[PDB]
């Protein structure tokens, strides 16, 4: 039995879909179904919202995830409204990902819990870039985002590699400003958040025009001040 | 740039990377830290070009790997 | 970096790029031009519409206009 309760939520994607329905003036059928996580071409296993938007007949999805290879070859994402990329946020002397402590973890930086969320875009990007780093993150895979935040607030987690936007959102509510983002997310991956659209859909042009009008009218600073509330 | 570097005008509004490179090269020019209009500037393409998606996919594949970032760090990031 | 990007694109694909400098030094505005009242861009973007340019490698600011 599946409880189809009509619960209301607020957030970033909620405001995005609200302004989309207010400007483009279209009707949508939003539903939050319990699914898996970000899917990729690993043994052709497609789960979560990514696996749903991979197939056709799906109009769109408010979830704007990081740009990848398969998620760009299967469907055509819209224009990236954000420029935040994949970076590392160690919970000082390191220089990001170009430090020599990652290529040779035997002498310096002994192998610790450096894994990301299971079945994530960062895992695929690292496997495409660094096989040994991907194997290390796999053998040291951590728990979900909430457990990662708990470990960061505790001090046992050494570094947390994710998108710069997620790191800024986490740092905006730190309990004393302990963890600091060592290096912004523009020298490692430089990705963005694109709306999951349908391959060859007539609404793609409308969504692109709506995004270019929303980030081309002078309210980008207002959005940055409203959403990003980083005080430290 | 020649005007603002020789004490002729007040300030200059331009791209963030260009002003950062000018500040790293020219010590007299020190740009502010407040950054706004954070948007990825795309490459202008034709309206009915047949390879409109091919060049975009190529740029995406080149940016996914660690080549474009290294080239940018070695060329644009001239720190003295 | 532009030449390196062009070389990488020509290595991945099989197209022949043509490197040329624009005669003017501005991008152009979408105001009413003095050429038969054509409300379009007067510059490299206008040359792209006519047929002179084919791929503007300059990172132009994306917008609805």
């Amino acid at each position: 039995e599946g409880m189809n309760v009509k619960k209301c939520c607020k957030g970033f994607c909620i405001d995005i879909l609200k302004k989309l329905s207010r400007t483009v003036k279209f009707t949508y059928d939003l539903y939050l179904v319990t699914n898996g996580k970000h899917g990729k071409k690993v043994n052709n296993v497609w789960n979560g919202m990514i696996g749903e938007v991979v197939y056709q007949r799906a109009v769109m999805a408010v979830g704007s995830l990081t740009i990848n290879e398969e998620r760009s070859e299967v469907v055509d994402f819209s224009v990236p409204f954000v420029e935040t990329g994949i970076s590392v946020m160690v919970s000082d002397q390191v220089t990001g990902l170009s430090d020599k402590k990652f290529q040779r973890p035997h002498d310096y930086s002994p192998p610790f819990r450096f894994g990301t969320v299971p079945n994530g875009s960062t895992e695929r990007n690292i496997r495409n870039n660094y096989p040994y780093m991907h194997q290390y993150m796999t053998r040291f895979n951590q728990r979900g985002v909430e457990d990662a935040l708990v470990s960061l607030k505790t001090g046992k987690l050494d570094a947390f590699i994710y998108d710069a936007a997620v790191l800024n959102y986490k740092a905006g509510r730190d309990e004393g400003c302990k963890l600091v983002t060592i290096g912004s997310g523009y020298i490692f991956a430089s990705t963005g958040y694109g709306i999951a659209l349908q391959k060859g859909s007539p609404w793609k042009r409308q969504i692109d025009l709506a995004l270019l009008q929303f980030v081309g009218d002078g309210e980008m600073e207002e959005l940055e001040t409203l959403w990003l509330t980083g005080i430290c | 740039i020649q005007a603002v570097r020789d004490n002729k005008l007040h300030a200059f509004i331009w791209d963030s990377a260009v002003l950062e490179f000018e500040a790293s090269q020219k010590c007299d020019l020190v740009t502010t830290g407040e950054l706004f209009f954070r948007s990825g500037f795309g490459i202008g393409m034709r309206k009915d070009s047949p390879w409109k998606q091919n060049v975009s996919l190529s740029i995406l594949k080149s940016h996914e790997n660690g080549f474009m970032e290294d080239l940018d760090k070695t060329w644009v990031r001239y720190q003295e | 970096f532009c030449i390196d990007l062009l070389i990488k694109l020509a290595r991945t694909m099989n197209f022949t790029y043509e490197v040329h400098l624009v005669a003017d030094g501005k991008f152009g505005t979408q105001e009413r031009v003095n050429n038969s009242n054509k409300k379009e861009w007067n510059g490299m973007m206008g040359e792209l519409l006519s047929g002179q340019a084919d791929m503007i490698v300059a990172p132009l600011t994306i917008n609805n206009e």
